[PDB]
């Protein structure tokens, strides 16, 4: 007899298939005032509308925020943001800046360990004693 | 022919005039190679770094690119599918697909002119309310 | 008021409506997003992509809402996947077939499926929510989705009085998944555990009428291809679905029924035995070929490992990784078919 | 219309005239001037508040 | 082209039919052992390359199954095989400080590195049929 | 199946499809997994049989007044409204066709 167990389901693999960039909106924040947003205005009509022209996927809201740093805030599909202050910077350093936040997931930053990543179970099998040809002291 | 002189071992503890003995040869770390005719003027500067220095003979010089490329490995990789993109430069980059080979660059001041869909291009697509997939494809 | 205009504007009857009307999704940048990042054809215009997101209990007209376009996507999703494992493991039960099944084209799978788009939902439903937005009501569960299963006579008895149900009648009367049918405000409020069905609810109808409006604009090769790239691509380990019963008298029956010699169990290894934690290695052997293997730290559970392990070899049988579908003749231009493997049926044992 | 005397010392040509007349002041605002471009407002996934 | 061997041709079909095949791929000369569906995190920023773009490996040393292990000398004809990624981002970490300092000094220099690292995404590890050739 | 019908299916498929799990306590083949799949199929091919159908009947009047897309492709949709699959595949239905042709003395 064989009883069926509904309590584990299918994971998804983002890339096998299809893929989804996982920045979903950029929150672009200026200030008609503030002098630490004069490069940050720049980049919103030299280098902006051709960005996000070229990322149909994401969605970008333009809104002032007088009194405040000119920010670039993302939203990922995993629920977490990733804001950067972008005071003081020139149009093409805003484009490398917004660039990072499409490329990035929200994941948080992690030390590099191991490259590989893998959830499916080795081909070969895991290494046991009692599988091989024996060992003689 | 040329002297393929590389430097093997270090000079840090040797005296100074060894040191120059080096400068004049052009090593200035450890594994550089260079490239020397084969005369005199060079051989007796061989002569005081012998201990220091791996030697060959080599029928013609390298260049900067051709020394630098034997050690070069293979990328191991080729982009076959490029999504669309904005170059700052250029423009913007629609998508091409090197597997099926076209990477045409759109630049402009309006968005029409960009190659993309506009608020305009889907105002007409929802116009064209009659459009129907054929039944058999159905 | 004068220092504070409204950002979009929008008639005063908007509040009223359940839902924006149609032509706000021309003006939204969620939706325009959500439909680049699925790369749906330009066939499909963002009033219909518009529509997907709105739920029944959120707009209870026939249309505007997700009624119809998730019912012919449920079908279509429901086909491709029962195909695709009668296909790839041509024996699994008809228990695991049900749980495979409900594990990729389920509730709790759709519901990761719609947020791996980046779906967001509304807080409560109206004509003044972003037309991008999921909307819903988990307060209403008065709202169900046409299925094929019928209502069984004995139901009450069913839950009650736990009376037995069969698995031969639950492809007649039960749903897809084996299940059984039919099973002012104030939002001062937390959480429920029907809140939450409401909601994975809302999120799988919304997945599901997204397959049903590329088959009504594209077709029905667009649909497959979409749902071969979202729902068959997920990762799913079968083997972790089984748990036996006596598994020592269903391997036994095995071997009877395909006239096998009797299943022997024999230790192929051990050691630690007179510990705390051997290590006893047994097969099963029919004759000389080996059936299944099983380490464990006991004998009797060493023997039932291995019984385990030779059912689930059988049950697994698979003739290939990426087979051919029978909805592959559909597609003009097709090699012939060749007849699929049909098994038998599971073992019924004492 | 009043015209500076830097305006007019500026003028050299009939074309400098309709310009300093015809020409509105620059929009202070950076929405003002976004509102008067020809791709940010035009792009499906653009808002501009 | 190099014809392939016999020995090859004869036992490929046999290491296509097993379940499941892993393969070492070298990106600039450095290996990984992945698997159709693997992530591999790469310790250098990719030039080039975008979320979504995809990249044809052909440089693998290993492909093998369970029991059966295809070897190539430098590495494997690119024929025999089709291994393709596609790119799923930038990932950073953390900024770490490192303070160089001498005993009975003290001017503590400090060096603040955050790398960027490329992330695939292996979609396709498949094993071509040689019949043909 | 109409003529040519027998050789459509195997010899042991002939009898698994019509074999019931109660036969013998299952020892010979049942059809539970083929029924299971047979119902995805006369499932969709019901659904299709709707939606293709060349029928408009008169649409619904919105409470609210609003008026709907009105796309063409939605409207074979639409048509689900009024005409449900379940109303057609009925047991009663199904149940009664194998009893006309004879399903009830080979099963
Ligand atoms: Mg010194």
């Amino acid at each position: 007899t064989v009883k069926a167990l509904t309590q584990i389901s299918s994971a998804g693999r983002n890339g096998v298939g299809a893929f989804v960039l996982q920045c979903k909106k950029l929150d672009i924040h200026y200030s008609d005032w503030a002098g630490s947003s004069r490069g940050m205005n720049g980049f919103i009509k030299s280098l902006l509308p051709k960005f996000a022209a070229a990322n149909p996927q994401i969605e970008f809201v333009v809104s002032p925020r007088p009194a405040k740093h000119p920010i670039l805030m993302g939203h990922y599909i995993n629920g977490r943001t990733k804001a950067i202050c972008v005071r003081n910077m020139e149009p093409l350093e805003i484009l490398k800046k917004a660039e990072l936040l499409r490329d990035a997931s929200g994941e948080k930053p992690q030390k590099f360990k191991k490259p590989v990543t893998s959830t499916n179970p080795s081909v070969r099998g895991v290494w046991s004693p009692y599988h091989g040809q024996g060992m003689a002291v | 022919s040329f002297f393929r002189i590389t430097l093997h071992r270090s000079a840090i503890g040797l005296p100074k005039r060894t040191h120059g003995v080096l400068a004049a040869l052009g090593l200035r770390r450890r594994n550089q190679t260079v490239f020397h005719p084969v005369e005199p003027q060079f051989a007796g500067m061989l002569m005081k770094v012998k201990e220091l220095v791996r030697v060959e003979e080599v029928p013609h010089r390298l260049t900067k690119r051709e020394l630098k490329d034997e050690r070069k490995p293979d990328a191991g990789f080729v982009v076959e599918k490029q999504v669309r993109r904005f170059i700052p430069g250029v423009g913007v980059q629609d998508e091409v697909d090197f597997s099926k080979v076209g990477a045409v660059v759109r630049d402009g001041k309006r968005a029409g002119d960009l190659g993309v869909r506009t608020r305009s291009d889907w105002e007409v697509i929802g116009k064209m309310k009659s459009v129907l997939p054929k039944v058999k494809a159905l | 008021n004068d220092r504070f205009p409204p950002l979009e504007p929008l008639p005063p009857a908007a509040e009223s409506l359940p839902s924006p009307l149609p032509e706000r999704a021309l003006t939204s940048a969620k939706l325009a997003a959500l439909h680049a990042r699925l790369n749906l054809s330009p066939k499909i215009p963002l009033q219909t992509l518009a529509r997907t997101l709105v739920d029944a209990s959120a707009d209870e007209n026939p249309q505007f809402n997700n009624a119809n376009l998730a019912f012919v996507g449920q079908t279509l999703i429901n086909y491709h996947i029962a195909e695709w494992l009668l296909c790839k493991y041509p024996r699994l039960p008809q228990g695991i077939l049900f749980s495979a099944m409900k594990a990729y084209a389920g509730p709790k799978p759709l519901l990761q499926i719609a947020r791996s788009w980046g779906v967001d939902t509304a807080a409560v439903p109206g004509g003044e929510v972003d037309p991008g937005l999921l909307q819903f009501d988990a307060l209403k569960p008065g709202v169900a989705i046409t299925n094929f299963g019928y209502k069984r006579t004995e139901l009450a008895y069913l839950e009650k009085f736990k009376w037995r149900r069969g698995m031969a009648s639950r492809v007649v009367l039960d749903d897809d998944f084996g299940d059984v049918v039919r099973s002012d405000v104030s939002y001062d409020r937390y959480g429920n555990p029907d809140t939450r069905a409401a909601a994975e609810r809302a999120h799988a109808y919304f997945v599901r009428a997204v397959v049903g409006a590329i088959y009504a604009h594209c077709g029905r090769e667009a649909a497959k291809a979409f749902v071969k790239a979202h729902i068959m691509s997920r990762t799913l380990d079968i083997a972790k679905l089984f748990e036996f019963k006596y598994p020592t008298r269903e391997l036994a029956a095995l071997c009877a029924r395909e006239d096998f010699e009797p299943p022997v169990a024999r230790l192929l290894s051990e050691t630690g035995r007179q510990s705390r934690t051997p290590v006893f290695v047994v097969g099963i052997y029919s004759g000389s070929d080996k059936l299944g293997e099983g380490a464990a730290s006991s004998l009797d559970h060493a023997r039932f490992k291995a019984a385990m392990n030779a059912l689930k070899a059988w049950y697994l049988y698979s003739p290939g990784e990426n087979p051919r579908v029978p909805s592959d003749m559909l597609e003009e231009g097709a090699k012939p078919w060749t007849p699929a493997y049909i098994d038998m049926g599971e073992v019924i044992s004492r | 219309h009043i015209l500076s005397d830097g305006k007019l010392t500026s003028i050299q040509t009939v074309a400098n005239f309709m310009d300093a007349l015809v020409t509105p002041p620059k929009p202070k605002k950076l929405a003002e001037q976004i509102e008067q471009s020809s791709i940010l407002p035009e792009l499906p996934n653009v808002k501009v508040y | 082209q190099p014809p392939i061997s016999q020995q090859v041709k004869e036992l490929l079909p046999v290491l296509a039919a097993q379940p499941g095949h892993y393969t070492t791929i070298h990106i600039h000369g450095k290996p990984y052992l992945v698997t159709e569906g693997d992530t591999v995190k790469l310790p250098f920023k990719m030039p080039g390359v975008a979320p979504g773009d995809v990249l044809r490996l052909n440089r693998a040393s290993v492909i093998g199954s369970r029991d059966l292990t295809l070897q190539g000398a430098p590495y494997v004809d690119e024929r025999l095989f089709e291994c393709r990624a596609i790119v799923m981002g930038t990932e950073s970490e953390p900024m770490r400080v490192m303070i160089k300092k001498k005993r009975r000094c003290r001017k503590k220099k400090h060096v603040f590195s955050k790398h960027k690292y490329t992330v695939l995404r292996i979609n396709q590890l498949k094993i071509n049929d040689v019949s043909s050739l | 199946l109409g003529q040519g019908g027998s050789r459509m299916l195997s010899e042991e498929t002939k009898w698994l499809a019509v074999t019931h799990k109660s036969f013998d306590y299952g020892r010979r083949g049942y059809n539970t997994r083929l029924a299971f799949l047979g119902r995805q199929i006369i499932a969709l091919e019901t659904t299709r049989s709707i939606l293709t159908s060349p029928v408009l009947n008169e649409p619904i009047v919105d409470k609210y007044g609003r008026t709907p897309y009105n796309h063409a492709a939605l409207a074979n949709i639409d048509k689900l409204i009024y005409t449900q699959p379940l109303d057609i595949m009925d047991k009663t239905k199904i149940a009664r066709m194998g009893i006309d042709f004879g399903l009830l003395t080979v099963m």
